[PDB]
């Protein structure tokens, strides 16, 4: 999930957009 | 832009930043 | 708890604290 | 909605709780 | 609501959230 | 104290209210 | 240091940074 | 008080320092 | 990404997220 | 400048990117 | 005042606090 | 740099001013 993607492993601002509605 | 570790409140503040008006979901359980 | 006046990212922070592991959805108008 | 209510007026943590997953 | 680790500035931001107008004390020495 | 209660070990928002004036 | 314009939770953050281990008390009017 | 002063006008870090324990 | 309305420390947070390891410079008027 | 623009109007992350080192 | 560990966004929020109108540079590469 | 000075090792608010413009 997002926490794995961003917190545990680095993510980009683009990958962050994956969680927008 | 960059790739960084975004955790906790910083993660949701980043989501707010990126998504803004679109809104977003923060679902740490997945 | 007290009532809250929360704009912008402060609302997201408040949702984050309130919801913890449940996470939350942030859905502004428009 | 809650995003506007919390900004232009006030909202309680209990109202916020509604938005948790 | 939830139980979480609230540390540092996040701890005092949570206190602000919970206490608001009542005010609060943050006394890490105890 | 609060740091032990919240930071070191998890606390609830209710337990946080313990530190309100 | 510069003068500060600090509302809401920003004041708490500033108090947190200023006071460190001493902690602080936050006491709004009313 | 300081909470209002810092919001409706300005305040210095030195004034803030007064509120430390 | 969405357009941003960022005042005070929120702009610094946004710069921090946007620039990562590159860092950034914050240069208000006056 | 960007600090004012982002406050008194709006700014994009792309405009912000200009301020990275 | 105090000495503390200021990291990440908290570091730049502290710089914002201390420097304000002067502005600042955040250059983690050095 | 600042990260070494502040993040990795403790710094004061005065040492922070080292990074003002
Ligand atoms: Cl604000
Ligand atoms: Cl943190
Ligand atoms: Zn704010
Ligand atoms: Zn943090």
């Amino acid at each position: 999930g997002i926490v794995e993607q961003c917190c545990t492993s680095i993510c980009s601002l683009y990958q962050l957009e994956n969680y927008c509605n | 832009f960059v790739n960084q570790h975004l955790c906790g409140s910083h993660l949701v503040e980043a989501l707010y930043l990126v998504c803004g008006e679109r809104g977003f979901f923060y679902t740490p359980k997945t």
